[PDB]
């Protein structure tokens, strides 16, 4: 039960109680799987219209 | 002094974040009309509150704080409520339609769309930053653009700012208050990408929050403000010693270093009390020990679990109002003779305490009544990974049906990252219990 | 109308309290994976307790305590008694015990020793017994050499008891037995002891001069049946109950089995479970929990009752199904879920 | 301001639509001259959903009347609210359909489909962020159901990203106009397949029976059938016509109420449903019991022969939500049974202050679930037991159709049923 770096101060104080010791993607490939998901969506809608269009 | 800049994402950031920057105010007697009385230096300073806030020439105090949500209606209050003076509209950003609690159309098709817009406007306050900490993120797991929007904004900041941290407060699905049936599945995408990418995070189970408010504010059905209120008690427990003279998790740094040893395993659990209703005709006030008492029991917790079957890698109690170290360690000696709390071998079992003199401040006519002394407890248990246990079990019962899958393919989503999605989740519970169990 | 769900298909006490439940016509068993349910009879191993209290609009109940397995298992007792204060090492009602990782993998292999080598200078009685959980696989010796080689031909872990020598004989035959105890713990942590209980009688004669044949040393109901040659001569199925056992008390030794016998299992039965009580206790949790436990106790011919180990998943006496079933729907399952005596458990008061 | 474009196609389609707005008209404070006189701010609160602002603070609903001939039409001009529709928004021919969804999707329609979507295109033209389309009509007819599909076919086609939703009234022989219905009702149900997300399948038997057994009606009408429907439509769209958070709008309830996307055909329910003892105050847990039970569904298929999938429930009126949140748990723990078990928390429900005209509260049902498949069984049944003679096709090979395009829809349907078949087990 020992306590350590007690600080002090106006506002307030803390401290420390130690009961026992112990024993990326790239800015590149962002945009890539942006624009990938993106054209997927093109082609789904694509496909879509293809078939209204039939 | 540095300074730390709060991203509010969706309609839980934005609602959530309002409720903070009301406290913030009455906590450092900032006005709504961004004037502080107190502040001597007129138009600049390097005092603690000024790493949450900003001065202008004319005295105005304004948040470091920007606020996205792809759709206007909940921005909008936030142009014209209370604090509508505290932010400039460069502050303020929405969208037309949102992601309609679709991960894949927040992440993907209206986020590619937006992303390079908020990041110009945070550029901004960034540049009014002589030494930039770090982020705090705010954001629901079941939202569109909570979920997805936010993962990819996560993604981009580590770009943008790679020495920063990056904190979150997530609040994490609660059928009670639910909107969406496929939650667990933004939730589970979203985690997903963002872990990589925060460095420590404090989930928020709705679900705690909403019984916490019946239970002991005996709001029979609890509404947003009620849960945001309370929400905005604890997070201004976790961020007061950024805001105040202390020197104990001073900066961003210090909250990874104290609470995560393990960087996965980066959710620490929160624990509040007392939490006391101002209907009450007058309570009678709790001790040091009895508050401190009160953060092993899991009524109180942010997550409801049970940190008896589990182990603790950290453990953190933040003290305000009439608090001093005598007491503390009398109470902290008491619960090691009365409770279960194991640690992890490779950690030291011991308690960082912080204590702020000032009591918490209540909002005026709100919910919470005045304390001498109140405390939250952060401990990284084991036992937080139950909510992914439960969340993964969710998932996967829709997901073996693929129901509601087309929804997210429609939007240029691929199948692929639900289940690489859920094997991340399935090796963060695999880390969990290695850690936990014996 | 409440709602249950059966996840142990293998479990004969709660297949019968399933069957009790729908008799009522008050309850509805719903499919194994149905997560609206009131009552979980859950599976023995890997009881999703992290699932449970978080319906809205459910009150929820489980049939076992999580962490309770510190208790029902032979390392896991040993380990809680020495290290417990409540306990302690000095505690004289469980046999001098040890945990003993076999040397393939704390570790108790020379603490041991020393006790050992203490017994072997001193002409003391030295017969000690290794047992495992992972058994259906037991070894009962004098020298040290034999138990810890039995040890390492396995690879999971065991502990080393003393074994009773002077074990109390019913007689005629000169035989060994145990009793078996059923505990009750509701939701609230009442401790109830079922009133009946079962002594499992050994149809062989001890002898102490053979630890060999394992026949008249083991109790247990399925080795007396398959190698036993006199299963059943003098009770039926070597289960003598209560009354008869505490006449055969009174007749021979002019004592009763609540004086002599039946003290010292309910203050066994009380100090294990006060002492995980505030580890396991479902009191303030979002979910609630019961469980059935199986205790089993030795008496030696001081009339001196000793612990051997805790059942946390144990089977009941074909006669006695039916009472007990009924018992653990009134108070653990009707006392959460009411419907629309004299009872037959003894309360064991204590303090929270 | 996300405005929903409203389309009311044939005779069934235009005298429901009719009433539908002389309903939510009402509920918004807006007279038949298009002028608010309300007393509260909710009623204006998402008044742009629907209506457009004129001049002199005039509210218009968006809305566009279509038919093949003047009549129905006609009388809607004359009618209660006739005069607060746009005039150029009333699209019609002479011809009419004769109740021939050839005529309607192929010959007759297809010369009057291009000046609907001019003005359909005006309407969006001016939305500040368009949610999507709702179109109330008919399958049994010729213009409501071959046109009506055609229109879709064609909104999608401009409009590929917008939500379309449909109010659909389903043919039964009990309330039958001619035996070509099932021929009719086959060919559209087949287009409602592909390009709705949200149909809201109202069985006209049903709702005979409804004014019948539990009204009391003696001899019901097709009036006393719309009223029904006014007040069932007026309940699903609550979501959409006031303050809320839960199926806010058209995508995020197809979002919550759509797991597969063929399997968007969802029961309607509505309660109370009071004969003429019609004063006494409803409790919530009678309106709960009642909005579950099939007498009050709307659909004629009984919920208890197979498994909802997603339901939206919506209590109108100041009452306890507590209270509610209560009995909507008791009836998904007390018949768990018929909610599949493998879409976590499938049953939302919803409040709104502002309760319909006349009454203290209500509730509105809407359900996704499998039990729908005996409509489409009916209707497959009754085409099949003509089309095996090819009986009455020669009013459609008149018109240029093949029997091949008629065995495509009747398979179409029938793998409809199959799947919704599987869900169910
Ligand atoms: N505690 C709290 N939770 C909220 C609040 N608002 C929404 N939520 C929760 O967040 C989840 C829904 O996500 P939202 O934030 O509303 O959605 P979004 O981020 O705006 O994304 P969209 O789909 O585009 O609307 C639900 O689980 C809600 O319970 C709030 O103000 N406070
Ligand atoms: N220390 C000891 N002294 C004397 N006898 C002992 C003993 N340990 C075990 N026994 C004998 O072993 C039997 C109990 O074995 P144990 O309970 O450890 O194995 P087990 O768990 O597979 C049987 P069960 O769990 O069904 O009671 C008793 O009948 C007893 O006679
Ligand atoms: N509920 C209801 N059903 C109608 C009404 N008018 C016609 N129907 C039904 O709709 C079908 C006839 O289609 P109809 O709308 O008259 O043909 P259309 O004008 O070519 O679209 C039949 O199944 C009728 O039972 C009505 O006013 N209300
Ligand atoms: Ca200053
Ligand atoms: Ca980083
Ligand atoms: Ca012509
Ligand atoms: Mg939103
Ligand atoms: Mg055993
Ligand atoms: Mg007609």
């Amino acid at each position: 039960m020992e306590v350590i770096e007690l600080n002090k101060c106006t506002s307030g104080q803390s401290f420390e109680v130690i009961l026992k010791p112990p024993s990326d993607p790239s800015l590149e490939e962002i945009q890539k799987k942006l624009e990938a998901a993106e054209e997927r969506r093109k082609y789904q809608e694509a496909e879509l219209l293809k078939h209204l269009a039939e | 002094m540095r300074e730390c800049i709060s991203i509010h994402v969706g309609q839980a950031g934005v609602q959530i974040g309002n409720a903070c920057w009301e406290l913030y105010c009455l906590e450092h007697g900032i006005q709504p009309d961004g004037q502080m009385p107190s502040d001597k230096t007129i138009g600049g300073g390097d005092d603690s509150f000024n790493t949450f806030f900003s001065e202008t020439g004319a005295g105005k105090h304004v948040p470091r704080a920007v606020f996205v949500d792809l759709e206007p209606t909940v921005i909008d209050e936030v142009r014209t409520g209370t604090y509508r003076q505290l932010f400039h509209p460069e502050q303020l950003i929405t969208g037309k339609e949102d992601a309609a609690n679709n991960y894949a159309r927040g992440h993907y098709t209206i986020g590619k769309e937006i992303i390079d817009l908020v990041l110009d406007r945070i550029r901004k306050l960034a540049d009014q930053c002589t030494g930039l900490q770090g982020f705090l993120v705010f954001h629901s797991f079941g939202g569109g653009t909570g979920s997805g929007f936010t993962s990819l904004l996560m993604e981009r900041l580590s770009v943008d700012y790679g020495k920063k941290s990056k904190l979150e407060f997530s609040i994490y699905p609660a059928p009670q208050v639910s909107t969406a049936v496929v939650e667990p599945y933004n939730s589970i995408l979203t985690t997903h990408t963002t872990l990589e990418h925060s460095d420590c995070a404090f989930m928020v189970d709705n679900e705690a929050i909403y019984d916490i408010c019946r239970r002991n504010l005996d709001i029979e059905r609890p509404t947003y403000t009620n849960l945001n209120r309370l929400i905005s008690q604890i997070v201004s427990s976790i961020t007061a010693s950024l805001r105040f003279d202390g020197a104990l998790n001073v900066d961003l740094t210090e909250f990874q270093t104290n609470l995560v040893p393990y960087p996965r395993i980066h959710f620490p659990l929160a624990t509040y009390a007392p939490v006391i209703s101002a209907e009450k005709a007058y309570h009678e006030q709790l001790s040091v020990a009895e508050i401190t008492n009160a953060c092993f029991e899991p009524a109180n917790q942010m997550v409801k679990c049970d940190p008896r079957h589990g182990k603790y890698m950290a453990c953190c109690l933040l003290y305000r109002g009439d608090v001093v170290p005598k007491d503390v360690n009398a109470a902290i000696a008491t619960i090691k003779t009365k409770r279960s709390i194991q640690f992890v071998d490779w950690c030291p079992t011991g308690f960082k305490v912080g204590i702020n003199y000032q009591p918490p401040t209540v909002v005026p006519g709100g919910d919470l009544a005045k304390v001498q002394r109140a405390v939250c407890m952060l401990s990284n248990t084991t036992a937080i990974a139950e909510a992914w246990a439960r969340l993964d079990h969710k998932f996967d019962l829709m997901y073996a049906k693929r129901a509601f899958v087309h929804w997210y393919v429609g939007e240029g989503m691929e199948e692929g990252e639900f289940s690489e999605a859920r094997e991340d989740m399935a090796a963060l519970e695999k880390d969990y219990e290695e850690v936990g169990v014996d | 109308m409440y709602t249950f769900v059966v996840r142990d298909e293998n479990s004969s006490v709660y297949a019968e309290v399933s069957r009790l439940l729908l008799a009522t016509g008050q309850w509805k068993r719903l499919r194994k994976d149905n997560p609206r349910f009131n009552l979980m009879l859950g599976e023995r191993n890997r009881l999703p307790f992290g699932r449970l209290g978080h319906e809205p609009g459910l009150v929820q109940l489980v049939n076992y305590y999580r962490g309770a397995d510190k208790l029902c298992r032979k390392a896991s007792l040993v380990k809680l008694i020495k290290t417990s204060p409540e306990l302690s090492e000095s505690c004289t009602w469980f046999p001098e015990s040890y945990v003993i990782y076999p040397t393939n993998l704390t570790d108790e292999r020379e603490v041991f020793l020393a006790a050992y080598n203490r017994r072997r200078e001193g002409r003391e009685g030295n017969v000690w017994i290794a047992k495992s959980s992972a058994g259906a696989g037991i070894l009962i010796s004098s020298e040290a050499s034999e138990l810890l080689d039995f040890i390492d031909e396995q690879g999971q872990v065991h502990v080393i008891q003393k074994y009773l020598e002077k074990p109390l004989l019913l007689e005629p035959g000169h035989r060994k037995f145990d009793i078996r105890s059923w505990v009750l713990v509701d939701h609230l942590y009442n401790i109830y002891l079922y009133r009946e209980g079962v002594l499992r009688t050994s149809s062989e004669p001890y002898n102490s001069a053979n630890f060999q044949d394992k026949t008249c040393h083991l109790t247990n109901h399925c080795i007396q049946k398959e190698y036993s040659k006199n299963y059943g001569r003098y009770e039926e199925g070597n289960e003598m109950f209560f009354e008869e056992f505490n006449q055969y008390l009174m007749d021979a030794l002019n004592t009763t089995l609540e004086n002599s016998i039946l003290l010292q299992i309910k203050h066994i039965i009380r100090s294990c479970l006060m002492c995980i009580e505030p580890a396991i206790s479902t009191k303030h949790l979002h979910y609630q929990s019961f469980q059935l436990f199986g205790f089993d106790f030795m008496v030696d011919e001081e009339l001196k009752v000793w612990l051997i180990e805790v059942n946390g998943a144990p089977a009941c006496a074909q006669k006695l199904y039916a009472e007990l079933c009924q018992g653990i729907v009134d108070v653990a399952i009707s006392s959460v879920f009411p419907l629309a005596p004299t009872s037959i458990f003894i309360k064991l008061h204590h303090h929270h | 301001m996300r405005e929903i474009v409203h389309i009311q196609a044939g005779q069934c389609g235009n005298q429901i639509g009719a009433k539908f707005w002389e309903v939510i008209s009402d509920e918004h404070g807006i007279d038949p001259t298009g002028s608010y006189h309300g007393d509260s701010d909710l009623q204006l609160e998402r008044i742009n959903v629907y209506y457009n602002e004129a001049t002199g603070n005039k509210y218009v609903p968006r809305a566009i009347l279509v038919d093949l001939e003047p009549g129905t039409m006609d009388s809607v001009r004359s009618g209660p609210f006739g005069q607060i529709f746009r005039p150029d928004n009333f699209v019609f021919g002479q011809s009419g359909a004769g109740n021939n969804w050839a005529k309607g999707h192929y010959t007759e329609g297809a010369e009057l489909v291009d000046s609907v979507l001019d003005v359909v295109r005006k309407e969006s033209e001016s939305c500040d962020c368009l949610q999507g389309f709702q179109l109330t009509h008919s399958l049994g007819g010729g213009t409501g159901s071959g046109m009506g599909t055609l229109l879709i076919s064609k909104i999608r086609e401009e409009y590929p990203d917008r939500i379309m939703n449909t109010f659909s009234v389903m043919p039964s022989p009990k309330v039958s106009d001619t035996v070509v219905e099932p021929y009719n009702a086959t060919l559209s149900v087949h287009q409602l397949v592909e390009n709705t997300d949200e149909t809201y399948c109202i069985d006209n038997e049903a709702l005979y029976d409804i004014c019948f057994r539990t009204l009391k009606l003696t001899t019901p009408t097709y009036g006393d059938l719309n009223h029904l429907v006014s007040a069932t439509m007026s309940g699903v769209t609550t979501c959409l016509r006031f303050p809320g958070q839960l199926n806010a709008d058209l995508r995020k309830l197809a979002v919550n109420m759509v797991p597969f996307p063929r399997l968007h055909f969802f029961m309607p329910g509505f309660a109370p449903l009071t004969s003429r003892q019609q004063y006494r105050a409803l409790t919530v847990p009678e309106l709960t019991q009642q909005m579950f039970d099939s007498k009050n569904m709307m659909a004629a298929c009984d919920p208890r022969h197979g498994r909802y999938l997603t339901v939206a429930a919506i209590f109108r009126g100041r009452m306890s939500m507590k209270e509610v949140d209560e009995q909507m748990l008791n009836v998904q723990n007390k018949n768990s049974s018929y909610f599949v078990e493998w879409i976590p928390n499938n049953v939302k429900t919803a409040v709104c202050d502002i309760p319909p005209r006349g009454l203290k509260m209500s509730a509105t049902f809407i359900g996704n679930s499998t039990a729908i498949q005996e409509l489409f069984k009916r209707i497959s049944e009754q085409f099949t037991a003509m089309f095996r003679r090819k009986a009455f096709l020669h009013w459609y090979t008149g018109e240029g159709m093949d029997e091949m395009e008629f065995t495509e829809a009747e398979s179409n349907m029938n793998d409809l049923v199959s799947e919704y078949q599987q869900y169910q087990d």
